[PDB]
């Protein structure tokens, strides 16, 4: 129960080792960065996230 | 006009086969018109979101009223010129709606330009709307000729290349063909690595277009 | 901040090679002259000035070995190619068709010489009808963007379109017509010395 | 002044303020509303708001504290021609009793019921207009319809072709239906030909239950092309009066032609007197055609005084535009 | 000076006071979305399913001042801000449409305004009529009172009327429907559109419902139109197969006509869906004579009129175009501004028809 | 109508024209194999 829901989305081209585009589903699309732990080359642009 | 005491022409439709030069005399005419150019592809509009039918054309004919002098060159009306959609028609309702601006138009000159003019319903055709219709016809063995000479002033040529037997022998060619039929003697010169163009190689562009 | 330009294709590159067509020289060396060439002999066109061919089609027979050049030539090519097929281009949330047509194109300008591919074009590119109804209005909607930008107004950077048909005797000739269509193609079946060709390139 | 109440409510109608469009009515004190978001509310009314339903709404509390001017609502009202037309009798020269079949007919009800209702009688349904185009039918619908300030209402009879059974009945209905919504009309079908000589024939039963089943509004007919309509549709009896345009009289050609060349500027080599008088000549919208093909002749030539010539060669041009017998 | 801008508001006498304001600090507004799906895991935390439209959809439950005693499927619920629970049910809205086959009340004739065809709303009302309002001799000898009947006879003429005096007599709420109003370009709620219709009259206290041109809704299958305007298959059954007769019918009476039988499906002239099937044809002599009869009402004119041979000059001919001439006759006068209508004018508008319409 | 042959596009170019590597096999069943579009009959 102390939990929250992740947002769903999909990854656009990276700018950094740190800073990728991610369109948030129907809504609105940001730049982000990993959170510590996530493979960078396991990223590609589409993945789901 | 005052001297004649007539109403100014509120808008032109470019109409014919397409690949005939309407697109062409549009950029021409961007080119010495001066006043201010705006061009809209018929396909931008109505789009997503509802408004985005409304905006694009009621802005739009308030950017054009702001630049008073303005050619507006809408290209392929048929995207949505056709009979009948809601939004869909709601964008040639407001697009009626807008070219009924009254005055202050008169600086506000739209050229409409698409081929195959029997979908594109009679709104926009009636007189309190778009008065004139303009066919591109087939260019005739002269006209033939020189859009040949045009398309051919960059060429490399041969001695004696005699353009008229090439324009004599291709009937029907709409302008765009004859850039392609240039295009190819290029082609059937450069394989061959070659430069200097030859009479032949016109003759089979000609062959192989048709 | 500000964003690179635009917000395509991958390292997937085909298998395919000019090696391995079945001999197809005369479409072989005519498409490449189509595409390859304005890449490297460009500088060469210069000189000869002859506008090079922006947009060639390609008639055959179902799966007349077509495709087969289209993978070759996506592979090959050293220049940037985005592969997207024709009857792709499609939506249920009306009016977006043509937006993500010329999101496509403009890409394909900004990904520098790039040569777009679309496959059963004549899905979407049927002779243009009375649109009675709102998914005849979008499919003609997604011919006339395709249309105009590829010359309705705006002539492109050195860009090429390289496009598969079966049918094509639809296929409106607003697409079909030469300076948009310039170099257009028929793939027949094989025969005499073409056979033999693919026998000794597959056996 | 209503300091007092400047203090008071001005406060109570917090800016900003919302609007959207009411609904529902259901209590005195609340309604409910739309809004641009397309979400409904059920809100309060303050007690300062006219009584009467665009609407003011609270930013916070949504609540009904104002009401404004209408600047909205669907297509229709671009279909209707709601503003009284612009041609008179004064612009139809000559067609003279014309004028005073339809006033007898449709112009008298829609400013004097009474004539119509009151008068120990009851309302017509329906009158039919016929001759050539361009012979003044629209022309004289319009005129008749600018004499009042009833809304006009021209639809053709070939458009309103709707698919699934009786969806072009509904289409005819509508009209009906948003007339004495906003005042009566003037109903006129261009080209009745089209109705009565598979919807088209459930669409006729539409429309003489529109016509009987009387009311205020009027509805027009017309068409060149009469002669063919089945009886069922002209039924004399319930179809209550025929006019008819003859081709245009000498004296009607000529207002006709000095009203179509008032714009331009004349020259007296050509007094039009030869245009006009010989013949069963031409139809007003020739007339109309010649004068706008003169004036583009005057203009190519770079004449601008029009003269004899170019209305000459107007001539010349038009009269051959018109297709063969035997 | 500024100029209004069509901002309304009443003068200060009229207004305000500590209330609005008390008011409007104190109640909180009501959002308005639909009602579905009472959880109901036992009847006493039932908790229900709301739709905001466009914006989400919501399991809710009521507040403690209502109860679901008043909450249903749909229902139009109206809630709070924050926490969407149930604090009313709206009431019925008048988009159904059914607004546009009402009637609604006692229509405005009665059983003479028939022209002649009174032999025949007779033989109607003993079906319908006689089985509401005297029911001693139906179920006692064996048969649950009826309920349907259809007609047809002249072109669209007095048809429908019939239904309108029996109604008025019956003192039954009236709805009055055709084809058109089961059809939308939105397919399927056209048949969906006859259910509602009859859950709406049942909702009233027992009502009388009629349809017309039943030949263009009680028209059997026609496959081999391989498609086209289609819309009928999908709907008139929903009509036929759903329709109840005299044994399987609530408290609702309903009657047919039109002017095509040959067309009609069995099923619908088969019982569950009709009762008694009835005929007319163009008004005889006595007809026509006691339609002039019913007219003479109609305006004000020189009554002395010799309706006898005005029926007689009229030919096989219907009642409505008795109507139509009656206000030709008005017209005549119109065309004289005449205050009053005399013989004259009824004699040559009934030419009107009879000579021109038949020259 | 036309949406169906679309449809029949996109399985039709789905079906090869990107890549072949797939460890993936399709099996179709028809009741009428002469109407099938020639297309897809490709060997
Ligand atoms: N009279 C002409 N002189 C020179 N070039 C011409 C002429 N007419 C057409 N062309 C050439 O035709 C080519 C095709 O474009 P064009 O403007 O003719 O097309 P279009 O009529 O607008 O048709 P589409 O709608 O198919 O694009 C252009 O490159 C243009 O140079
Ligand atoms: N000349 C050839 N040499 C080698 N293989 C060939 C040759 N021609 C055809 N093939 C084989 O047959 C296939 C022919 O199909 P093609 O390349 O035309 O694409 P497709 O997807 O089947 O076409 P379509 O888009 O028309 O349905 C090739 O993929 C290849 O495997
Ligand atoms: N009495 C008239 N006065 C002025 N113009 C007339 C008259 N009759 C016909 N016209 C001309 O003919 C046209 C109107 O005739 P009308 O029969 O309404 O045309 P349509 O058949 O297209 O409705 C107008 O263009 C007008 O110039
Ligand atoms: N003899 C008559 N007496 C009364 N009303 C009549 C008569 N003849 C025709 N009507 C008219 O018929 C109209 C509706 O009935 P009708 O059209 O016959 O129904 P249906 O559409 O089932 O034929 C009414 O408006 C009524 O005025
Ligand atoms: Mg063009
Ligand atoms: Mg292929």
């Amino acid at each position: 129960l102390q939990s929250v829901g992740q947002i769903v989305g999909e990854v656009l081209k990276q700018l950094t080792e740190e800073k990728f585009i991610v369109k948030a589903t129907n809504g609105p699309r940001y730049v982000v960065g990993c959170r510590r732990q996530l493979d960078k080359s396991k990223l590609k642009p589409g993945t789901r996230v | 006009f005052e001297a004649l005491g007539i109403a100014q022409p509120k808008g032109v439709l470019l109409y014919g086969p397409p690949g005939t030069g309407k697109t062409l005399l549009a950029r021409a005419v961007a080119h010495h018109t001066d006043c201010t150019f705006i061009r809209v592809s018929g396909s931008e509009l109505v789009q997503k979101f509802i408004g985005e039918g409304a905006r694009m054309v009621r802005e739009l004919f308030v950017m054009a009223r702001e630049h008073a002098p303005s050619i507006i060159f809408m290209d392929e009306i048929d995207s949505i010129g056709s009979s009948r959609d809601s939004e869909v028609q709601r964008t040639m309702l407001e697009l009626l709606n807008q070219l009924d601006g009254f005055e202050a138009t008169k600086n506000i000159k739209v050229i409409m330009a698409t081929n195959r003019i029997d979908i594109l319903d009679s709104a926009l055709l009636r007189p309190g709307r778009i008065d004139r219709k303009i066919e591109f016809p087939p260019p005739n063995e002269e006209a033939r000729l020189d859009i040949l000479k045009i398309h051919s002033r960059k060429m490399n040529l041969t001695r004696g290349i005699n353009l008229r037997k090439i324009a004599e022998l291709m009937p029907g060619a709409s302008g765009a063909e004859v850039k392609g039929v240039c295009t190819e003697a290029g082609m059937y010169a450069l394989r061959e690595r070659r430069v200097h163009v030859t009479q032949e190689d016109f003759e089979m562009a000609v062959a192989k277009v048709m | 901040d500000v964003l690179p330009p635009e917000a395509l294709t991958s390292d997937q590159k085909p298998d395919v090679m000019y090696a391995d067509i079945g001999g197809m020289d005369i479409q072989k060396q005519e498409v490449r002259e189509a595409v390859e060439l304005p890449l490297t002999h460009f500088e060469l066109y210069k000189q000869i000035g002859i506008d090079p061919p922006r947009g060639v089609l390609m008639y055959g027979p179902p799966g007349c070995g077509k495709t087969m050049l289209a993978k070759a030539v996506a592979h090959h090519t050293t220049a940037a190619f985005i592969r997207v097929v024709g009857s792709e281009f499609v939506q249920k949330y009306l009016g977006e068709g043509p937006r993500m047509v010329r999101d496509v194109f403009r890409l394909a300008k900004e990904n520098a010489p790039a040569i777009i591919f679309i496959d059963e074009i004549d899905a979407i590119a049927t002779k243009r009808f009375d649109a009675q109804t709102g998914a005849d209005r979008e499919v003609q909607r997604i011919l006339l963007e395709l249309l105009n930008q590829m010359d309705g107004f705006d002539q492109n950077v050195n860009v090429k379109v390289i496009m598969a048909t079966n049918r094509a005797d639809t296929l409106d000739p607003a697409l079909l017509r030469p300076g948009r269509l310039d170099r257009k193609i028929e793939f027949p079946l094989p025969d005499r010395r073409q056979k033999r060709l693919i026998f000794s390139t597959i056996t | 002044k209503q300091e007092e109440e400047r203090s008071k409510v001005d406060d109570l109608r917090g800016t900003p303020m919302s609007v959207g469009t009411l609904e529902e009515i259901i209590d005195d004190n609340h309604a409910i509303v739309s809004t641009s978001v397309g979400s409904e509310h059920y809100v309060s009314i303050l007690s300062f708001v006219d009584k009467d339903l665009s609407v003011l709404l609270n930013h916070k509390v949504h609540a009904v504290i104002g009401v404004l001017m209408d600047d909205t609502d669907p297509l229709v009202t671009v279909m209707k021609v709601e503003k009284a037309p612009q041609e008179t009798y004064a612009d139809i020269g000559g067609l003279d009793n014309q004028i005073q079949e339809i006033k007898e007919s449709v112009e008298l009800p829609l400013t004097h019921p009474e004539y119509y209702e009151e008068m120990g009688i009851k309302p017509p349904k329906g009158v039919i207009l016929y001759g050539p185009p361009g012979t003044g039918k629209t022309l004289l619908a319009k005129a008749v319809a600018n004499q009042t300030s009833a809304t006009f209402l021209r639809v053709v009879g070939s458009e309103l072709i709707q698919k699934y059974l009786g969806d072009g009945p509904k289409l005819v209905r509508e009209l009906f239906r948003v007339a004495e919504e906003h005042a009566p009309s003037i109903v006129f079908i261009d080209e009745i030909d089209a109705i009565g000589t598979r919807e088209i024939q459930r669409t006729m039963l539409e429309l003489l239950n529109q016509l009987d089943g009387r009311g205020d509004v009027k509805v027009i007919m017309a068409t060149n092309r009469i002669e063919t309509l089945d009886p069922a549709l002209i039924r004399p009896g319930r179809i209550d009066r025929k006019i008819e345009f003859p081709l245009p009289d000498e004296k009607t050609k000529k207002r006709i032609f000095q009203i179509h060349t008032s714009r331009m500027t004349l020259a007296d080599d050509v007094t039009l007197d030869d245009l006009i008088m010989a013949k069963d000549d031409l139809s007003g919208a020739d007339i109309k055609a010649i004068c706008t093909e003169a004036g583009l002749m005057a203009l190519r030539e770079r004449r601008m005084k029009v003269t004899n010539e170019d209305f000459k060669k107007s001539k010349e041009n038009v009269l051959y535009k018109k297709q063969e017998g035997t | 000076g500024i100029k209004e801008s069509d901002t309304g508001l009443a003068p200060p006498a009229l207004w305000d006071l500590a209330a609005d304001k008390q008011t409007l600090q104190s109640e909180q507004p009501l959002q308005v979305a639909r009602c579905t799906k009472i959880i109901n895991a036992d009847s006493e935390d039932p908790k229900y399913i709301i739709n905001v439209k466009q914006f989400a959809k919501f399991v809710v439950d009521l507040s403690d001042q209502v109860a679901p005693t008043d909450i249903e499927e749909g229902m139009r619920v109206g809630v709070d801000r924050n926490k969407y629970q149930i604090h009313i049910p709206l009431p019925p809205i008048a988009d159904p449409t059914v607004t546009m086959m009402q009637v609604e009340e006692k229509p405005d004739v009665t059983y003479s305004d028939v022209g002649g065809c009174k032999e025949q709303i007779e033989k109607l009302r003993e079906v319908v009529e006689t089985p509401l309002l005297h029911p001693e001799r139906f179920v006692n000898l064996g048969i649950e009172p009826p309920k349907g009947v259809l007609l047809f006879g002249p072109p669209g003429t007095g048809k429908t009327l019939c239904a309108r005096a029996v109604a008025n007599r019956t003192d039954a709420c009236f709805i009055r429907v055709i084809g058109s109003e089961l059809v939308q370009k939105y397919v399927g709620e056209g048949a969906r559109m006859v259910r509602e219709l009859f859950e709406m009259a049942r909702t009233k206290k027992a009502c009388l419902i009629f349809f017309d041109e039943i030949d263009a809704i009680g028209g059997a299958r026609f496959d081999d139109g391989a498609g086209g305007d289609n819309e009928v298959q999908r709907t008139m059954l929903e009509l036929i197969n759903q329709l109840d007769g005299f044994d399987p019918r609530g408290n609702i009476k309903v009657l047919m006509a039109t002017n095509r039988p040959d067309t009609l499906d069995p099923a619908l002239m088969r019982p569950g869906r009709l009762d008694r099937k009835i005929e007319f044809s163009l008004p005889d002599l006595e007809g026509r004579t006691h339609i002039f009869k019913i007219h003479a009402r109609s305006m004000s004119v020189e009554r002395d009129i010799r309706f006898e041979l005005l029926a007689r000059l009229c030919p096989n001919s219907t009642g409505a175009e008795i109507r139509s001439v009656c206000t030709e006759a008005g017209m005549f006068a119109i065309r004289a501004r005449r205050k009053i209508a005399t013989e004259k004018d009824f004699l040559e508008a009934v030419n009107k028809v009879i000579k021109s319409y038949a020259k | 109508d036309r949406e169906i042959q679309r449809t029949l596009m996109e399985l039709l170019n789905q079906m090869d024209g990107f890549d072949t590597l797939h460890r993936v096999k399709m099996i179709m069943a028809t009741n009428r194999p002469d109407t099938l579009d020639p297309a897809l009959l490709r060997p």
